[PDB]
């Protein structure tokens, strides 16, 4: 079990840790977050009560370093570091500990959900969409914009997910223009599984990251980036029966998890209209199709 | 973007533009079979892709050879259009090449925009206008040249015969939407007024008669008064 310390809390907030979240007071005695899980990436994220706009946070893996948070009350935000310290680290720690000042990560045994959303989800992946190679962590906020958003302003503070185009030489080889509009294998098997991802997990892994940051930060570009990996294996009537059965073990757990109040805007009715009753993959998805069914017959 | 009655002077502009048609390509006949159950046989068909500044219409035949062994036929046309659309454009001259292609069909805006990426400067377009093009095989050399064909193939003609050496491209687009309007409303009656007087005749290198000033006027009121007329008949006023 793994801590991440704060030095303070000057500013009322909310902050999440994954799916978790508690509110702050303003100057409250509160000092960290113990107990957390050690296997799986987390994110630790934070609305101020003043300013909801802009939620912003921060993806972490404590295998990789020993994580605080502290407040800057210049750029007005709350700052992971790195302590590099080991020693005053555990100190810090034990003594916040021992005076009870910190929230417990509050994972019920049974409960498997964060593990289902991150299942393929790596931290060195992460660092990749998000450059900034000075730190361990990764900042994400509301605003980010991806690669693809731009190209359709600032470079260092964008996501760089892989950019799906459907109507774009990438996707279409010479010749077989009807053929791979209509059915996109080619598209997904060999110029984005085979040559870009390398594997099925780093794609799943990209997807389940674009999720989480739609869902956490309301990260619009990141939403359009899950739906277009979605469509694209939708679309593809070649895909393998392993990757099929993933997805839908994927996408059942992001919709389980997805607050009901939020589904209006994250919820594109054209894909999963299309994903879950016209396409290719229409009858490949039960769970997925079942939970949709049940918890948002309105979209459909 | 859309193309409609608000920037309608722009076809006559001199950025070189293409309207494509394509309610002509895929053409059946449904008939019963020996048992009684129902049957389409393909006959052949045509790309109606046509300049209206010039009047330069590139007429590509569609040979039912085309369809032979293809499934959801419907859908194939639209993506062999956009591909004889594609090909026309690589066969121009960089200078004749269009700046953009107007469908007259939305559902040709995928299918022509995938087979043109390789010219990211050719902007494709839908419109709002309800154009007659349809009608196209309503005029008898283009018809006879369409059924008579045993291969693909490509024929030019020019839409405004001369007309241009005496009125406005606006004018001549004018006269060849009433025209086809007439045509698509009620076809026997608008050949009737075409052909009524045996005086007037269609040269051999036109598709219409050689109507002086006058009679052309006679003429286009004349299909304005059909058209409107069909316009009681059917609505009943
Ligand atoms: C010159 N030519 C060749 N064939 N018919 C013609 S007469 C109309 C014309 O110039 C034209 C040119 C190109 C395409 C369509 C029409």
């Amino acid at each position: 079990m793994n801590t991440v310390p704060f030095t303070s809390a000057p500013i009322e907030v909310t902050i999440g840790i994954d799916q978790y979240s508690f509110n702050v007071k303003e100057n409250q005695p509160f000092h960290g977050i113990k107990d957390i899980p050690i296997g799986h990436v987390h994110v630790i994220h934070f609305q101020h009560a003043d300013n909801s706009s802009m939620r912003y946070g921060y993806w972490f893996d404590c295998r990789m370093g020993n994580f605080y948070i502290q407040y800057d009350p210049k750029d007005g935000l709350y700052k992971m570091m790195e302590e590099r310290d080991g020693a005053k680290f555990e100190n810090i720690v034990h003594n916040f500990k021992e005076r009870q000042m910190m929230v417990s990560y509050p994972k019920i045994d049974e409960d498997d959900t964060w593990y289902n959303l991150t299942e393929f989800v790596q931290m060195d992946k992460i660092r990749k969409i998000v450059r900034k190679d000075e730190n361990q962590f990764s900042y994400v906020d509301s605003s980010m914009t991806t690669v693809q958003e731009n190209e359709l302003s600032d470079p260092a503070h964008s996501l760089n997910y892989t950019v799906i185009n459907f109507k774009s030489r990438e996707a279409i080889r010479p010749g077989h223009e009807m053929e791979d509009f209509l059915d996109k294998s080619y598209y997904l098997n060999t110029v984005m599984l085979q040559g870009i991802f390398k594997n099925s997990s780093n794609y799943f892994g990209e997807l389940q990251f674009a999720f989480l940051n739609a869902m956490f930060f309301g990260n619009y570009g990141s939403s359009l980036q899950w739906h277009a990996m979605i469509e694209l294996i939708c679309s593809s009537a070649t895909v393998p029966k392993h990757m099929l059965d993933k997805l839908d073990e994927i996408l059942y757990y992001q919709i389980k998890t997805l607050p009901e109040q939020y589904s209006d805007i994250l919820l594109n009715e054209r894909v999963w209209n299309i994903c879950l009753y016209s396409s290719f993959q229409k009858n490949s998805l039960h769970n997925t199709e079942k939970i949709m069914e049940n918890k948002y017959p309105e979209l459909l | 973007g859309a193309m409609n009655s608000s920037n309608y002077a722009e076809l006559f502009n001199n950025d070189i533009k293409l309207f494509v048609d394509d309610t002509n390509v895929y053409r059946v006949t449904v008939h019963k079979t020996f048992e009684g159950n129902v049957a389409t046989k393909a006959i052949n068909g045509c790309i109606f892709t046509l300049n209206p500044k010039t009047g330069h219409l590139f007429l590509k035949i569609i040979h039912t050879s085309v369809w032979a062994g293809q499934k959801r036929l419907s859908q194939l046309a639209k993506w062999k259009t956009a591909e004889e659309v594609s090909a026309l454009v690589r066969s121009l001259p960089k200078e004749e090449q269009p700046k953009q292609i107007i469908v007259t069909r939305k559902a040709m805006l995928d299918p022509l925009e995938v087979h043109m990426l390789d010219f990211p400067n050719i902007a494709i377009r839908p419109t709002e206008l309800r154009l007659p093009f349809s009608a196209a095989m309503s005029i008898d050399k283009l018809s006879d040249v369409v059924m008579k064909a045993t291969e693909p193939q490509m024929v030019l003609f020019n839409i405004y015969d001369d007309w241009l050496d005496r009125i406005s491209s606006y004018t001549a687009f004018s006269r060849l939407t009433l025209l086809l309007r007439a045509l698509k409303t009620n076809e026997e009656s608008a050949k009737m007024i075409l052909l009524s007087d045996p005086t007037i005749t269609i040269k051999s290198y036109h598709l219409w008669p050689s109507f002086t000033d006058e009679q052309w006027i006679t003429i286009e009121s004349q299909m304005r008064d059909l058209i409107l007329t069909e316009y009681g008949r059917k609505y009943n006023v």
